[PDB]
Protein backbone atom coordinates (compact mmCIF):
# COMPACT_ATOMS: atom_id res chain seq x y z
CA UNK A 1 0.00 0.00 0.00
CA UNK A 2 1.71 3.28 -0.82
CA UNK A 3 2.68 5.65 1.45
CA UNK A 4 1.90 9.37 2.92
CA UNK A 5 4.25 12.01 1.63
CA UNK A 6 4.25 15.85 0.78
CA UNK B 1 -12.07 10.89 -26.33
CA UNK B 2 -10.94 14.17 -24.74
CA UNK B 3 -15.09 15.47 -25.22
CA UNK B 4 -16.39 18.84 -23.80
CA UNK B 5 -19.60 18.67 -21.51
CA UNK B 6 -19.31 22.17 -19.90
CA UNK B 7 -21.19 24.76 -22.09
CA UNK B 8 -18.53 27.59 -20.33
CA UNK B 9 -15.96 27.31 -17.87
CA UNK B 10 -17.76 28.55 -14.84
CA UNK B 11 -19.94 27.61 -12.35
CA UNK B 12 -23.17 28.57 -14.34
CA UNK B 13 -21.47 26.68 -16.70
CA UNK B 14 -20.92 23.58 -14.22
CA UNK B 15 -24.68 24.10 -12.66
CA UNK B 16 -26.68 24.27 -15.88
CA UNK B 17 -24.23 20.76 -16.61
CA UNK B 18 -25.24 19.56 -13.03
CA UNK B 19 -28.96 20.15 -14.01
CA UNK B 20 -28.06 18.08 -17.33
CA UNK B 21 -29.72 14.36 -17.15
CA UNK B 22 -26.01 13.29 -17.94
CA UNK B 23 -24.50 14.26 -14.16
CA UNK B 24 -25.58 11.71 -12.00
CA UNK B 25 -22.81 11.18 -10.37
CA UNK B 26 -20.29 13.11 -8.17
CA UNK B 27 -17.30 12.90 -6.75
CA UNK B 28 -16.07 15.09 -3.75
CA UNK B 29 -12.25 15.63 -2.87
CA UNK B 30 -11.97 17.63 0.30
CA UNK B 31 -9.18 18.69 2.63
CA UNK B 32 -8.51 21.84 5.86
CA UNK B 33 -10.13 24.18 4.15
CA UNK B 34 -13.21 22.93 4.53
CA UNK B 35 -12.99 23.12 8.29
CA UNK B 36 -11.54 26.17 8.65
CA UNK B 37 -14.84 27.80 9.29
CA UNK B 38 -15.49 25.26 12.09
CA UNK B 39 -12.42 26.83 13.95
CA UNK B 40 -9.89 23.84 12.71
CA UNK B 41 -6.55 25.64 11.54
CA UNK B 42 -5.28 24.23 8.22
CA UNK B 43 -1.06 23.61 7.71
CA UNK B 44 -0.50 25.98 4.95
CA UNK B 45 -2.47 29.09 5.50
CA UNK B 46 0.21 32.58 7.24
CA UNK B 47 0.11 33.57 10.70
CA UNK B 48 -3.12 30.99 11.01
CA UNK B 49 -1.73 28.06 9.36
CA UNK B 50 -0.59 25.49 12.06
CA UNK B 51 3.15 25.32 10.52
CA UNK B 52 3.42 28.57 11.67
CA UNK B 53 2.43 27.49 14.94
CA UNK B 54 4.93 24.90 16.03
CA UNK B 55 7.79 26.39 17.15
CA UNK B 56 6.71 26.25 20.83
CA UNK B 57 6.79 22.30 20.46
CA UNK B 58 10.44 22.01 19.70
CA UNK B 59 10.54 20.07 17.01
CA UNK B 60 13.28 19.51 14.45
CA UNK B 61 10.99 21.23 11.98
CA UNK B 62 7.11 21.82 11.90
CA UNK B 63 6.18 18.82 9.97
CA UNK B 64 8.03 15.95 11.85
CA UNK B 65 5.17 16.08 14.42
CA UNK B 66 2.75 14.62 11.90
CA UNK B 67 5.37 11.77 10.61
CA UNK B 68 5.12 8.32 11.55
CA UNK B 69 8.62 7.86 12.31
CA UNK B 70 9.06 10.77 14.85
CA UNK B 71 5.86 10.36 16.81
CA UNK B 72 6.69 6.43 17.84
CA UNK B 73 10.23 7.52 19.11
CA UNK B 74 8.71 10.52 20.93
CA UNK B 75 4.80 11.12 21.16
CA UNK B 76 4.59 13.66 23.27
CA UNK B 77 5.04 17.30 21.06
CA UNK B 78 1.90 15.26 18.93
CA UNK B 79 -0.57 14.91 22.40
CA UNK B 80 0.22 17.92 23.97
CA UNK B 81 -0.90 19.53 20.33
CA UNK B 82 -3.86 17.77 20.18
CA UNK B 83 -5.27 18.92 23.87
CA UNK B 84 -4.61 23.00 22.37
CA UNK B 85 -6.60 21.79 19.19
CA UNK B 86 -9.19 19.67 20.46
CA UNK B 87 -12.91 21.59 19.79
CA UNK B 88 -15.25 22.38 22.08
CA UNK B 89 -18.01 21.13 19.55
CA UNK B 90 -18.14 19.31 16.86
CA UNK B 91 -20.07 21.11 14.14
CA UNK B 92 -20.13 20.94 10.49
CA UNK B 93 -19.71 24.02 8.24
CA UNK B 94 -22.12 25.01 4.87
CA UNK B 95 -19.64 22.95 2.90
CA UNK B 96 -20.04 19.83 4.63
CA UNK B 97 -23.90 19.96 4.57
CA UNK B 98 -23.67 20.77 0.43
CA UNK B 99 -21.82 17.49 -0.10
CA UNK B 100 -24.99 15.97 2.45
CA UNK B 101 -27.56 17.49 0.09
CA UNK B 102 -25.73 16.03 -2.56
CA UNK B 103 -26.24 12.71 -0.84
CA UNK B 104 -29.92 13.45 -0.35
CA UNK B 105 -30.38 14.40 -4.08
CA UNK B 106 -29.02 11.38 -5.21
CA UNK B 107 -26.06 12.68 -6.61
CA UNK B 108 -23.11 11.78 -4.58
CA UNK B 109 -20.92 8.71 -5.44
CA UNK B 110 -18.56 9.46 -2.88
CA UNK B 111 -16.73 11.61 -0.40
CA UNK B 112 -12.83 11.09 -0.41
CA UNK B 113 -11.49 13.13 2.40
CA UNK B 114 -8.25 14.16 3.68
CA UNK B 115 -10.05 15.47 7.05
CA UNK B 116 -9.91 13.61 10.15
CA UNK B 117 -12.31 15.71 12.14
CA UNK B 118 -15.45 13.51 11.35
CA UNK B 119 -17.43 16.50 10.68
CA UNK B 120 -18.54 14.67 7.24
CA UNK B 121 -20.71 11.51 9.27
CA UNK B 122 -21.70 14.34 11.74
CA UNK B 123 -23.30 16.08 8.72
CA UNK B 124 -25.08 12.58 7.80
CA UNK B 125 -22.25 11.27 5.00
CA UNK B 126 -22.57 7.28 5.99
CA UNK B 127 -19.22 4.83 6.01
CA UNK B 128 -19.93 3.94 2.89
CA UNK B 129 -20.42 7.59 0.97
CA UNK B 130 -16.91 8.33 2.68
CA UNK B 131 -12.94 7.41 2.11
CA UNK B 132 -11.27 8.87 5.22
CA UNK B 133 -7.71 9.32 3.30
CA UNK B 134 -5.95 10.17 6.30
CA UNK B 135 -8.11 8.14 8.76
CA UNK B 136 -9.86 9.30 12.07
CA UNK B 137 -9.46 10.46 15.11
CA UNK B 138 -12.70 8.87 16.62
CA UNK B 139 -10.66 5.54 17.36
CA UNK B 140 -7.96 4.71 18.41
CA UNK B 141 -5.35 1.10 18.06
CA UNK B 142 -2.15 0.33 20.50
CA UNK B 143 0.60 -0.29 18.37
CA UNK B 144 1.53 -4.02 19.46
CA UNK B 145 1.21 -5.93 16.11
CA UNK B 146 -0.08 -8.63 17.84
CA UNK B 147 -2.30 -6.46 20.53
CA UNK B 148 -4.01 -3.84 18.74
CA UNK B 149 -6.70 -3.19 21.28
CA UNK B 150 -9.09 -0.41 20.16
CA UNK B 151 -9.76 2.47 22.53
CA UNK B 152 -12.78 4.59 22.60
CA UNK B 153 -12.54 8.32 21.53
CA UNK B 154 -13.96 9.51 25.53
CA UNK B 155 -10.52 7.08 26.81
CA UNK B 156 -8.47 9.02 24.65
CA UNK B 157 -9.78 12.28 25.50
CA UNK B 158 -9.55 11.36 29.35
CA UNK B 159 -5.65 10.91 28.64
CA UNK B 160 -4.95 13.89 26.39
CA UNK B 161 -6.60 16.09 29.12
CA UNK B 162 -4.79 14.42 31.84
CA UNK B 163 -1.75 14.98 29.65
CA UNK B 164 -1.06 11.31 30.25
CA UNK B 165 0.45 9.62 27.38
CA UNK B 166 -2.06 7.02 26.08
CA UNK B 167 -0.49 3.46 27.02
CA UNK B 168 -2.29 0.25 25.94
CA UNK B 169 -3.77 -1.13 29.47
CA UNK B 170 -2.94 -4.45 28.66
CA UNK B 171 0.18 -4.50 26.74
CA UNK B 172 1.70 -0.67 28.19
CA UNK B 173 2.00 0.09 24.44
CA UNK B 174 1.92 3.55 23.14
CA UNK B 175 -1.91 4.45 22.14
CA UNK B 176 -2.22 6.00 18.62
CA UNK B 177 -5.03 8.02 17.17
CA UNK B 178 -6.35 5.80 13.89
CA UNK B 179 -4.64 8.34 11.94
CA UNK B 180 -2.59 8.14 8.95
CA UNK B 181 0.38 9.81 9.87
CA UNK B 182 2.81 10.75 7.44
CA UNK B 183 5.15 7.62 6.22
CA UNK B 184 2.13 5.19 7.21
CA UNK B 185 0.39 3.01 4.43
CA UNK B 186 -2.92 4.64 3.25
CA UNK B 187 -6.06 2.43 4.40
CA UNK B 188 -7.24 -0.95 1.97
CA UNK B 189 -10.30 0.78 0.89
CA UNK B 190 -8.52 4.31 -0.61
CA UNK B 191 -7.24 2.20 -3.53
CA UNK B 192 -10.24 0.40 -4.42
CA UNK B 193 -12.94 2.69 -4.40
CA UNK B 194 -10.53 4.52 -6.54
CA UNK B 195 -10.55 1.50 -8.65
CA UNK B 196 -14.08 1.59 -8.68
CA UNK B 197 -15.99 5.06 -8.45
CA UNK B 198 -13.62 7.09 -11.24
CA UNK B 199 -15.27 4.98 -13.57
CA UNK B 200 -18.80 6.39 -13.20
CA UNK B 201 -17.81 9.74 -12.45
CA UNK B 202 -19.49 12.52 -14.39
CA UNK B 203 -18.12 15.23 -12.14
CA UNK B 204 -15.37 16.09 -9.98
CA UNK B 205 -16.09 18.86 -6.89
CA UNK B 206 -12.95 19.64 -4.88
CA UNK B 207 -13.02 22.28 -2.53
CA UNK B 208 -10.29 23.08 0.33
CA UNK B 209 -6.90 21.26 -0.74
CA UNK B 210 -3.87 22.75 -1.81
CA UNK B 211 -3.21 19.24 -3.17
CA UNK B 212 0.22 18.91 -2.09
CA UNK B 213 -0.49 15.27 0.00
CA UNK B 214 0.18 12.42 -2.17
CA UNK B 215 -1.21 10.19 -3.44
CA UNK B 216 -4.55 11.80 -2.63
CA UNK B 217 -3.71 14.82 -5.14
CA UNK B 218 -3.21 12.64 -7.71
CA UNK B 219 -7.26 11.16 -7.60
CA UNK B 220 -7.66 14.48 -9.82
CA UNK B 221 -6.27 12.38 -12.75
CA UNK B 222 -7.70 9.39 -12.10
CA UNK B 223 -10.89 11.25 -13.62
CA UNK B 224 -12.06 10.42 -17.32
CA UNK B 225 -10.96 13.26 -19.54
CA UNK B 226 -13.94 14.53 -20.17
CA UNK B 227 -14.99 14.76 -16.38
CA UNK B 228 -15.34 18.49 -15.70
CA UNK B 229 -13.48 19.48 -12.16
CA UNK B 230 -14.24 22.60 -10.28
CA UNK B 231 -11.98 23.63 -7.16
CA UNK B 232 -13.94 25.60 -4.57
CA UNK B 233 -10.76 27.06 -2.88
CA UNK B 234 -9.31 30.77 -1.73
CA UNK B 235 -6.08 30.10 -3.93
CA UNK B 236 -5.32 27.72 -7.36
CA UNK B 237 -4.47 24.77 -6.91
CA UNK B 238 -3.76 21.27 -9.13
CA UNK B 239 -1.18 23.08 -11.89
CA UNK B 240 1.90 21.50 -11.13
CA UNK B 241 -5.39 12.25 -16.16
CA UNK B 242 -3.09 15.82 -15.69
CA UNK B 243 -2.90 18.61 -13.70
CA UNK B 244 -5.21 21.51 -13.63
CA UNK B 245 -5.54 23.53 -16.49
CA UNK B 246 -7.94 26.70 -15.88
CA UNK B 247 -6.68 29.55 -18.27
CA UNK B 248 -4.73 28.28 -21.03
CA UNK B 249 -5.31 27.55 -24.80
CA UNK B 250 -6.21 24.21 -24.16
CA UNK B 251 -8.87 24.40 -21.43
CA UNK B 252 -12.03 22.48 -21.75
CA UNK B 253 -13.38 20.78 -18.49
CA UNK B 254 -11.62 22.52 -15.60
CA UNK B 255 -12.70 25.83 -13.26
CA UNK B 256 -11.61 27.80 -10.30
CA UNK B 257 -13.62 29.48 -8.09
CA UNK B 258 -11.72 31.71 -5.94
CA UNK B 259 -13.17 32.21 -2.53
CA UNK B 260 -14.38 30.90 1.06
CA UNK B 261 -15.75 26.98 0.55
CA UNK B 262 -18.64 28.22 2.12
CA UNK B 263 -19.26 30.78 -0.36
CA UNK B 264 -18.63 29.01 -3.14
CA UNK B 265 -21.44 26.09 -2.13
CA UNK B 266 -24.16 28.85 -1.41
CA UNK B 267 -23.67 30.53 -4.92
CA UNK B 268 -24.17 26.92 -6.29
CA UNK B 269 -26.78 25.91 -4.47
CA UNK B 270 -28.45 29.16 -5.72
CA UNK B 271 -27.77 28.49 -9.32
CA UNK B 272 -29.56 25.41 -8.88
CA UNK B 273 -32.41 27.08 -6.60
CA UNK B 274 -31.27 24.84 -3.61
CA UNK B 275 -29.94 27.57 -1.21
CA UNK B 276 -33.31 27.68 0.81
CA UNK B 277 -33.39 24.04 1.18
CA UNK B 278 -29.34 24.21 1.88
CA UNK B 279 -29.59 27.03 4.89
CA UNK B 280 -32.74 25.15 6.09
CA UNK B 281 -30.68 22.24 6.71
CA UNK B 282 -27.44 23.88 8.06
CA UNK B 283 -29.67 25.48 10.72
CA UNK B 284 -31.91 21.98 11.44
CA UNK B 285 -28.63 20.52 11.92
CA UNK B 286 -27.01 23.10 14.02
CA UNK B 287 -29.57 22.88 16.23
CA UNK B 288 -30.05 19.59 16.61
CA UNK B 289 -26.35 19.61 18.24
CA UNK B 290 -26.97 22.01 20.29
CA UNK B 291 -29.37 20.42 21.65
CA UNK B 292 -26.95 17.80 22.75
N1 LIG C 1 -9.49 19.35 9.71
C1 LIG C 1 -8.50 18.48 9.55
O1 LIG C 1 -8.69 17.25 9.57
C2 LIG C 1 -7.14 19.00 9.17
C3 LIG C 1 -6.68 20.24 9.60
C4 LIG C 1 -5.42 20.68 9.24
C5 LIG C 1 -4.61 19.87 8.48
N2 LIG C 1 -5.05 18.62 8.06
C6 LIG C 1 -4.16 17.79 7.21
O2 LIG C 1 -3.44 18.69 6.40
C7 LIG C 1 -3.01 18.02 5.21
C8 LIG C 1 -2.82 19.05 4.11
O3 LIG C 1 -3.88 18.99 3.13
P1 LIG C 1 -4.89 20.21 2.88
O4 LIG C 1 -4.77 20.65 1.47
O5 LIG C 1 -6.21 19.75 3.40
O6 LIG C 1 -4.36 21.42 3.79
P2 LIG C 1 -3.41 22.68 3.44
O7 LIG C 1 -3.25 23.57 4.63
O8 LIG C 1 -2.19 22.19 2.73
O9 LIG C 1 -4.28 23.42 2.37
C9 LIG C 1 -5.61 23.85 2.69
C10 LIG C 1 -6.10 24.66 1.52
O10 LIG C 1 -7.37 25.24 1.87
C11 LIG C 1 -7.37 26.61 1.54
N3 LIG C 1 -8.33 27.21 2.44
C12 LIG C 1 -8.15 27.42 3.78
N4 LIG C 1 -9.23 27.85 4.38
C13 LIG C 1 -10.18 27.91 3.37
C14 LIG C 1 -11.51 28.34 3.37
N5 LIG C 1 -12.12 28.76 4.46
N6 LIG C 1 -12.21 28.29 2.21
C15 LIG C 1 -11.56 27.86 1.12
N7 LIG C 1 -10.30 27.43 1.00
C16 LIG C 1 -9.65 27.50 2.18
C17 LIG C 1 -5.93 27.06 1.68
O11 LIG C 1 -5.72 28.19 0.87
C18 LIG C 1 -5.19 25.84 1.12
O12 LIG C 1 -5.06 25.92 -0.29
C19 LIG C 1 -4.03 16.89 4.98
O13 LIG C 1 -3.33 15.66 4.88
C20 LIG C 1 -4.89 16.84 6.25
O14 LIG C 1 -4.94 15.54 6.84
C21 LIG C 1 -6.31 18.17 8.42
C1 LIG D 1 -2.21 13.88 7.36
O1 LIG D 1 -1.82 14.99 6.93
C2 LIG D 1 -1.80 13.44 8.75
C3 LIG D 1 -1.65 14.53 9.76
C4 LIG D 1 -2.98 14.91 10.39
C5 LIG D 1 -2.97 16.29 10.96
C6 LIG D 1 -3.79 16.43 12.20
C7 LIG D 1 -4.39 17.80 12.38
C8 LIG D 1 -5.60 17.80 13.26
C9 LIG D 1 -5.59 18.84 14.34
C10 LIG D 1 -6.84 18.84 15.19
C11 LIG D 1 -6.69 18.18 16.55
C12 LIG D 1 -7.32 16.81 16.68
C13 LIG D 1 -8.77 16.77 17.12
C14 LIG D 1 -9.65 15.83 16.31
ZN1 LIG E 1 -1.96 -3.45 23.46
Amino acid sequence: APRKQL
Amino acid sequence: QKERLLDELTLEGVARYMQSERCRRVICLVGAGISTSAGIPDFRSPSTGLYDNLEKYHLPYPEAIFEISYFKKHPEPFFALAKELYPGQFKPTICHYFMRLLKDKGLLLRCYTQNIDTLERIAGLEQEDLVEAAGTFYTSHCVSASCRHEYPLSWMKEKIFSEVTPKCEDCQSLVKPDIVFFGESLPARFFSCMQSDFLKVDLLLVMGTSLQVQPFASLISKAPLSTPRLLINKEKAGQSGGGMDFDSKKAYRDVAWLGECDQGCLALAELLGWKKELEDLVRREHASIDAQ
